[PDB]
């Protein structure tokens, strides 16, 4: 479970990431 | 009640549904197949040996006309010459030039060899499976043979038993297939009449005492030369020794899935394919131990 | 400190200014600034302030215009005349400014630029301009009246 | 394993890349169109 | 009657039939023949039943390929979860 | 208050000023100072800002300059004539200040020290300077334009 | 153990020499071309 | 391991110092 | 499984190999040397001793000329004389004052005591390993002689064993050695037919028993002084004796590794050197208590 | 079986060809002979095995310079890790 | 003096040197190799032939347990079998249902037809050149055979002679080499009591008289079949016929620099390599007419 | 002794192993078995001597490859040097 | 309304006329039109008259010449002088026309275009023009006199 | 066939092409030299 | 004949319309 | 007679001369001659002399710079002022001839050439031209100064 | 034969050309850069 | 020696040639 939660966590750094930067993206241009 | 479960078509591998249901203590119900066994029916198409060839004796007339009538025999070949043999010193000791007719036949009959050895075209039909399956639920290491088909029932230990249909229908026998003793052959015969020369099937015969033959050796009179009053003519050889070169692909070679063949009662044993559906009909009672 | 943008056709269709150390245009005006060194400058886009700039080459840092916050209501000036400012909005006269006037600046009484005119919004009356203008940080604001017509 | 080692380290790079390169190109242009 | 009931495997093996050895624990009273089973989706047991008469724990033999699966086993109605690390043969 | 650096063909380079209990001077003038008190005293560098100092002699800090931050825009004076402080820089007119300027302090209508130049940057039309300043706390503050050549 | 003893205090007395002059030096110069 | 982590600490001094000399002078010209 | 590992050569140490493995309980290998033995394979170049002088008696002839042909033997040497013995007071009571010739000649024969005394020198080639080696697990106290190089196999407990190449290459052993009965010298012995005067191998014979001698004393024929017939010979001592007292540096003396010497297989034991690697194949048998 | 199993050491010596005294404790059921061993990759002990049924806890006898290592220990099956303080002979 | 020179290893080529010197006449010495050969010096590891099968008598016995004890023999087999023949029908006429035992054992031997022709896996060791050399200057027609090695001197014409070490250490024969009478092949035969089944080398000895053999021809004894009592085996044919077919790259064929091979001393002839080194140590006598 | 000694050569093949015809040609006095050589790098002859007693010119045989080539050819102690063109074998 | 055609030398060796919606010009007179606008057209030759037209901008539409095909016997007007139309010939003076006038405008006295001329024919006393006019159907007519030059 | 098939077509669309477009071209060059 | 006629019609549409395009277009500029 | 050679910028960067024929100019002055016929020639080089030459087109050959040799010493005048001629060398005051003079001829008094101007030697006090010049039998010549810079 | 053939002609050719360029152009620009 | 010579003449081309022309460019120059 802990190679497939540490491995599992890299693939949802783009649903991170990407989350991260949309959501801070979106907002500073709404404001 | 009316359990319901799959299981591999595995030799020898042990199986085990785990039932528990309602006020109960759950019941551990175990069946592994002891040995399959797929039959396909078939049906003695013809039979085929090597044939031994009949030449009747010539009949010379001399100054007079021959005329053969048609014949019931296998290949019946017949042929009235002319101008055959000249004078006395033409071999007939004949008078007239050419007047003279010489009747020639012959036929083909099966070898005498034949109903020691011989291969049987046969049609695979629609083949069913057997089962050696084993059940045990509590008390009831007995065993019991069924047929794996989506209708026959079986009572074991007061429950109903249906082993469904096999997941598939597959089967290592073609529509065709063709048994020389010992060995099973997929193949694709001719047709009883259909008989070609020189080849498997030249002559055939419903069975192997059956009275009638259908034979096409290509068997042809000749023309005597003058010399000596005899027939003489042009076959093809047997097409059976042929076959006993070309016979190729065994089925007994190809293991598919595991299958074995045997020629006697000609099936695939044990071959390991699709899952039996199993359906009970357990009662309340079976639930023993509640 | 002011500078023509040209059509492909030759015609102004808006200026850039020289303002606070760089060149700036309102980035609708689509056209050449009529300079051989500022024309070869490339812009970095302020979309949000319908903005274009570059910096200044060194020679033209020097007398660029002054930039300030400060302007209470009253009156002030640009190209075409008076410029009223009050309740937080710059007004002109109306069938007074128009196609090409999209850059120039408003000034006040000491030579100092208050705002850049992107265009405006006729109301019936008087017209109401949309402007860029900078706050006490310097932070960069866009006032646009409703019926504003980028001209 | 050499599926699934290859397929998570195949949107890792592409994660750490795109995430990042999203995440420094609009941090980049939300600085320099706010500085200006 | 059996109670608490917990699971403590010791080897696991990919081969298909049987390997492994999984043992039950437990308290009972009075004794009797215990079933036993499997509960789970797959990961099998080659013992119906095993008894427990003499007070003390029981012992089993399992089967399965997975490289590390858990599966319900009950003993003649308790239950449990058991699972462990496994190896190739 | 104010005295030559020469270099070693005895030519001014630049100054040194008595200001607030020191003798300062810009670090990148390297020469001696005119006198016979302060050439003899040992530097402190002060890098980061261009300058180089050591304290007055007792008698000296009598007159010393004074120095302050506070310095609104408008019209200032050096040796050369006006300056003007606008937008946080010191300009004066082009081809006016160079060699040897450096040491020399901008001046305010009370006779305090406003400033010290550095050098400047000829911005074609005015020229900018980069000079040392204090804040209201005295922390040392050095300003430079782009395009400055230290004197 | 002579090797390990004269090795660890060569960049030890040298640590504390360099780590202070530099931490001092540059603490002074901080001050000094601060409060000027 | 007591012996070669006092005596390893020393040593630590000058990559320990000179970094929180190096972080405090180059902080200080930044901001 | 294929276990491998590697031990130090080593005598009465004990040695443990722990192998687990899968779902086998662990198993101890313990396997310690009984003993080495390092025994180059070498090969007898010659045999020396001391020698035995063998002079014929002179032929003297009075006003005629002789002539030595040349003969087989060892470092024969011959010469005629001449002028020898004057006149009849001459000592050879000859007539011709100088007419007269002498016939003078000598050889080498192996000493007597060769045979029981002598000593060999021999060509040490790349040597070999033995090995005491006892191995165990589980239940198998058996010890077991094997060589120690990469191919021999050798199976224990139903486990082939095989212990690799000694990891070096080292011997108390030069080239070419040579052994006084007990005692064994590393030594640089001159060739076959090589032999020097007055030193080591002035005398040299393949076989304590080989009819044929190689030799070399320098042995020289002199001129007779006129007084009596004889024959005087200047020779070189034997080369024998004088090495009895160069012999040196004994191997037996010397320790390197604790190697011991032994002159009747001419080896060394129990040296203490290299490791050996230990391979084996054992069935899943082995690993018994699984 | 043999469960938990602990090793308490006693004795260290430098000295090459055994010394110290190391011993196990634990708790089985039926008890037989239990061979022993050491995993670890030196530190060895001279016995192969030691038995059990009496239902007690064993004892056992090592080799090994180094001033303090540890090893793990099998005995039969289960294991442990041992170690302690050492001198020289 | 003491002339150097060199020549090259070429048979009949007619080589000058010119030696002039001082005051002396120059003189011209001739030396031309009538035939080289090289022979290198080897040991016979062992003798490989085709084997004969030998097995014994089966010792059956009712209802009594045999058990066969380790023999000598080569690749002696043994296995005692038990249910061997079940009744008196069993084929034994024995009592007992399965408490029968048989013995069977079997060994081999070396063929018959080994002493007459067999192969000879021998080691080609550092070897040394002949030569027929003949030396000329002045007077002296005179050939003389000698070692060509660094040390080996020779006297001709009262001159000192050594043909030095040949400019180079090439041979045509590698470590190991095997012949089978008449033909030499380089090759890697097996190490004694290394042999492989079916393979040349199966059965080695050191002699072809050696009373010693030791041979792996893999042969299994078999179990009988309830019929008649007899041992059968399973074994795999001789490596020596197998190698008759691979024998492969003869020296023979093989030319290099001319070299010729023969199998009587084993050799090569007249190969042209190298240069040797001539040297001498001539008087000032033979720089005659000065 | 011999005096002037001249060399004239008549044929030349490359072939290796002697070829051509060297002739010398001198006065001389008294004679004997006068031998000879080639003094020269390469180019031999094959012939160690000839006798002189006659009165007359010498004759030789040598060999060598090249196309044409010089040598010295001495006659007891007289010398020379040779030369001619030559041919393919 | 008159366009300069030039060489790649940059001198005027022809003209372009704006005149009935499209700008034509002598196809004999090989060269660029000195505008950017009408350098930038397709032309379509119309050969057999020695003339290439294109239709003109929009806004060249508007004040473009008027072409008449009514012009009586008389006077009429060139650049370089009175033009004569007599007999159907249209002759000027001797030695005024040359290089560089073909496309020019022959006018009358209403500023409407008669004739357009493309060379002369001189004639020893006057110089006889070759040129194209238009019918009332407006129809393409190419005259040429004997002696024709295409200027 | 394959070949008068291809060569018949081959100067078929070449007929209507190129004796459409000079009929046309010359009817609209003279329709417009004419016009003008 | 008629695949002769109606392929062998199309071929004298190149002889038809350049005909009837030659014919119009020297009648038009020679009257 | 004189034509300016320009850099890509415009900017007159040195001279080209018609004289004897042909159109000259030095060869360091890289640009392009302002003239449409000049700037198409090919030029031939005359390295040696840092010039460059191209013959004269037919119309240009009537009116171009006339050369002598003969050229005492006096007083002289170029473009900027007067020029002495003493001991072999043409002087000019200091900080008179520099950047984009190279080309310029002397003349003498009677509107003839007698050299022409390469670059020149600030020698303190005056300037010492590097010059071209031809002899008696019409051979070219460089005379260059030490500290000559070719402007 | 075919190596020294080969060989000579290959900087016999290059030679007389090299060789002639050098002495033509050299000549040409000696001649032109003093007859101008 | 004579095929040797002829063809070993025309490689003296280049260092004949080339120094006859470097010899005579460096003297011109010189002067």
């Amino acid at each position: 479970w802990l190679f497939a939660l540490f491995g599992g966590a890299s693939s949802l750094l783009i649903i991170g990431l990407m989350i991260f930067a949309c959501s801070m993206m979106l907002t500073s241009t709404r404001r | 009640y009316e359990h319901a479960t799959t299981v591999p078509n595995v030799p020898q591998i042990p199986y085990k549904a785990l039932v528990e249901r309602a006020g109960y203590a759950p019941l551990n119900l175990e069946i592994t197949v002891m040995s399959s066994e797929v039959l396909p029916s078939t049906n003695q198409e013809y039979i085929t040996c090597k044939f031994t060839t009949v030449v009747p004796s010539p009949k010379i007339k001399c100054c007079g006309s021959l005329e053969c009538q048609p014949a019931a025999h296998a290949d019946y070949t017949c042929k009235v010459f002319g101008g055959v043999y000249p004078f006395m010193w033409g071999g007939a000791q004949c008078f007239c030039d050419s007047e003279n007719s010489q009747m020639s036949e012959a036929y083909v009959e099966l070898s005498a060899d034949c109903a020691s050895d011989h291969a049987q075209a046969i049609k695979v039909h629609t083949a069913a499976m057997k089962v050696g399956l084993r059940i045990v639920y509590g008390n009831t290491t007995s065993f019991l043979d069924v047929y794996v088909n989506g209708v026959t029932p079986g009572t074991s230990k007061d429950l109903k038993v249906i082993a469904g249909p096999i997941s598939a229908s597959f089967t290592p026998f073609d529509h065709k297939v063709v048994i020389h003793r010992g060995l099973v052959y997929n193949y694709d015969f001719p047709e009883y009449g259909a008989m070609k020369p020189g080849a498997f099937g030249d002559i055939q015969a419903t069975s192997l005492t059956s009275k009638d033959l259908i034979a096409s050796t290509d068997i042809r009179l000749l023309k005597p030369s003058a010399k000596n009053v005899h027939v003489p003519y042009t076959q093809a050889s047997s097409g059976f020794e042929m076959w006993k070169n070309n016979s190729g692909r065994p089925l007994q070679e190809t293991a598919p899935f595991g299958c074995k063949i045997a020629v006697n009662p000609l099936r695939a044993v044990d071959c390991s394919y699709g899952n039996i559906p199993i359906s009970i009909d357990i009662p309340n009672a079976a639930f023993i131990r509640t | 400190r002011l500078f023509d943008v040209k059509n492909e056709d030759g015609d102004v269709i808006g200026h850039a200014l020289a303002m606070e150390g760089k060149v700036m245009k309102p980035l609708h005006v689509k056209g050449t600034i009529d300079h051989p060194v500022l024309s070869k400058l490339k812009f970095t886009k302020s979309s949000a302030y319908d903005m274009e700039f570059a910096q200044l080459p060194v020679n033209m840092r020097s007398e660029a215009f002054t930039y300030t916050s400060e302007h209470p209501e009253g009156f002030y000036n640009w190209h075409h005349g008076a410029v009223q400012y009050s309740g937080g909005r710059f007004t002109i006269p109306r069938g007074v400014g128009g196609r090409g006037d999209s850059g120039r600046p408003i000034m006040d009484n000491s030579g100092r630029v208050v705002a850049i005119v992107l265009g405006g919004a006729d109301e019936g009356t008087r017209t109401a301009l949309s402007v860029v203008t900078w706050n006490s940080k310097g932070k960069t604001i866009k006032t646009t009246p409703e019926g504003t017509e980028e001209w | 394993h050499p599926v699934y080692t290859i397929l998570a380290v195949a949107s890792a790079t592409v994660a750490m890349m795109i995430g990042v390169t999203v995440a420094v190109l609009c941090a980049c242009l939300a600085r320099r169109e706010c500085l200006t | 009657l059996v109670s608490t009931v917990k699971c403590e495997v010791s080897e696991c093996t990919y081969s298909a039939d049987f390997g492994g050895m999984a043992t039950l624990q437990y308290v009972s009273d009075r004794e009797g023949q215990c079933p036993v089973h499997s509960h789970s989706s797959t990961a099998t047991l080659q013992e119906s039943t095993v008894h427990v008469l003499e007070k003390g724990a029981v012992t089993v033999h399992f089967s399965t390929a997975s490289p590390q699966a858990n599966f319900i086993v009950s003993l003649c109605g308790k239950k449990t979860t058991c699972n462990a690390e496994c190896k190739p043969p």
